[PDB]
């Protein structure tokens, strides 16, 4: 207990699961370890709409999160500084998701705008820009 | 009919917090880039120049009974200078989210921060700036 | 745009905003204080911290107020009355028994003391005649009336070739225009002089012989002392010989010429 609005998602730290993350829209994340009542931290990612999604980068070189908001934006985050690492924005409508791939050096994303991106997970930038054909 | 005259522009990055020093031709500006700056505007000559932080400066607001400006930014920080060396006075985290807006007393050493944290705080600088009061 | 300031005690009623791509200060306008003080020490003032706009007050000055040079007065406030229109001038009559309020194309007039009402109407401009119970204004079609006893005078008339500027009060009727200041004899209208200067204001002294014209100078001089030979112009007068776009020649006199800038001033003899 400690989130203010609807918990949207939840995930473990694949490098610590006895911690776990969780994305809510009262625009916050919070980070707890399994048997504390109160978080270990609270991160205020500041995108006014709420966090739909909340994802960690596998790999050990970086400790990484990011989330997504339907304020449009995503943003990385460095979990040891609480700090805003990057934001990329060139969605049109709400972004439902957005992860760091296990593999390839990329971050995917979705949105209602019926679009899936690939990000280039070093520059940042727009890579692809793919259309199903399936909407939101 | 109002005589309009336009006494002095100046282009920067954008500029989300603007005052006016009660006695000295100044202004201040506080910038989207953590630049904070202070202009003589009747000279047109830039008195002096601070980055702040590399987070927007939402806020700010001069404080001439004391020599200093007072500046809020998204890093979540109240930080406090003197203008007459560009000296830091305080620098301390007041909200857990983005500052938007400060209003100073004009008699009492009083401040009061809004913020997105859904909260005013009050702050008392000859009490070592401690919070006295959270609306 | 996305922020916004005044000055915090309205200087030059300054103001500030700022934008995407930087930020502007303007003026919206002078900031003289509209006040007046009559001949012995009344002073009338309209405004101030803690009041309306439209809020007149009055306090007296006296020999005494024991303080130095370099340190404001205190003299007791009181309140004289209160206006309907915005105050933008406020002047006693040469007399001190009237105090007129021009704001925003009206004009009202009320007694010094008590606050009679006496007169009121659409003006773009107002001066007193040298008289105290008479005055020249600029209706709203912008044309000169003059009254007396607060009763319009028709078949008085200075009939004008260009829009008015405004007027001046002083020994003759003085008005702005064309980029020159023209008196006229306040009596009959009658040109008496065609000053060739673009005067920011003009100043007479107590007994109407010596006038400071001050200069616009929007960049020479910054004023113009001259000495006004009112026997000069009775005479040419008398000889029907005055010229219609100058006047009199012998009704003035340039006597010297300032170079210091002129914000206010008054003839002390």
């Amino acid at each position: 207990e400690g989130h203010e609005h609807f918990v949207m998602c939840v995930a473990f730290n694949p490098k610590d699961p006895s911690t776990f993350a969780s994305g809510c829209l009262d625009r916050t994340v919070k980070v707890w370890s399994l048997g504390q009542s109160t978080p270990n931290f609270t991160l205020t990612t500041g995108q006014e709409r709420g966090v739909n999604y909340v994802d960690y980068y596998p790999l050990p070189d970086k400790p990484y999160m990011i989330t997504a908001s339907d304020d449009l934006t995503i943003k990385i985050w460095d979990y040891q500084t609480k700090s805003c690492v990057a934001t990329l924005e060139g969605h049109m409508s709400n972004v439902s998701f957005a992860v760091f791939h296990p593999t390839l050096p990329i971050i995917i994303s979705g949105s209602e705008d019926g679009t899936l991106k690939i990000w280039n997970s070093s520059t940042y930038k727009v890579e692809k820009t793919l259309n199903v054909g399936l909407e939101r | 009919k109002l005589d309009i005259k336009k006494t002095f522009s100046n282009r920067s990055d954008r500029v989300k917090g603007i005052d006016f020093h009660p006695t000295e031709p100044w202004v201040l500006t506080t910038l989207y880039s953590g630049r904070v700056e202070i202009w003589n505007y009747e000279t047109q000559v830039e008195v002096r120049s601070i980055q702040v932080t590399e987070t927007p400066v939402r806020a700010g607001k001069f404080i001439a009974r004391k020599n200093w400006i007072i500046v809020g930014s998204d890093d979540f920080r109240i930080r406090v200078f003197n203008y007459n060396t560009g000296e830091k006075v305080v620098d301390f985290e007041a909200h857990p989210d983005y500052i938007r807006s400060i209003a100073v007393h004009p008699t009492k050493p009083y401040v009061l921060s809004g913020s997105d944290d859904l909260t005013v705080k009050l702050w008392n600088w000859e009490n070592n700036w401690a919070l006295e009061q959270t609306f | 745009s996305w922020c916004i300031a005044t000055h915090p005690t309205g200087r030059k009623n300054y103001i500030a905003s700022g934008f995407d791509n930087g930020f502007t200060v303007l003026s919206l306008g002078n900031d003289e204080p509209t006040l007046s003080l009559d001949p012995v020490g009344k002073l009338v003032w309209s405004g101030g911290k803690n009041a309306a706009a439209s809020d007149i007050f009055t306090a007296v000055i006296r020999g005494n107020e024991e303080v130095e040079q370099d340190e404001p007065l205190s003299l007791q406030t009181k309140e004289l009355g209160s206006v309907d229109v915005f105050p933008q001038s406020l002047a006693h009559s040469p007399n001190g028994r009237f105090v007129t309020v021009v704001g925003d194309g009206e004009y009202v007039i009320y007694t010094a003391l008590a606050w009679r009402n006496k007169a009121f109407g659409k003006c773009q401009d107002f001066v007193w005649g040298p008289d105290s119970n008479s005055y020249a204004l600029i209706d709203e079609t912008g044309q000169i009336k003059y009254y007396k006893n607060f009763k319009e005078v028709t078949s008085w008339s200075v009939p004008m070739h260009s829009a008015i500027d405004r007027l001046f009060s002083g020994a003759l009727l003085g008005v702005k225009s064309d980029g020159f200041v023209y008196f006229f004899d306040w009596d009959n209208g009658t040109l008496v002089r065609r000053i060739d200067v673009n005067a920011k204001d003009v100043i007479w002294s107590d007994n109407g012989e010596l006038v400071m014209i001050v200069n616009t100078n929007s960049n020479e001089a910054s004023g113009y002392t001259l000495l006004f030979n009112k026997d000069a112009y009775l005479e040419a007068a008398n000889n029907g010989n005055i010229d219609d776009s100058e006047g009199v020649d012998e009704a003035f006199d340039v006597l010297y010429e300032l170079s210091e800038s002129i914000t206010s001033g008054k003839w002390v003899g």
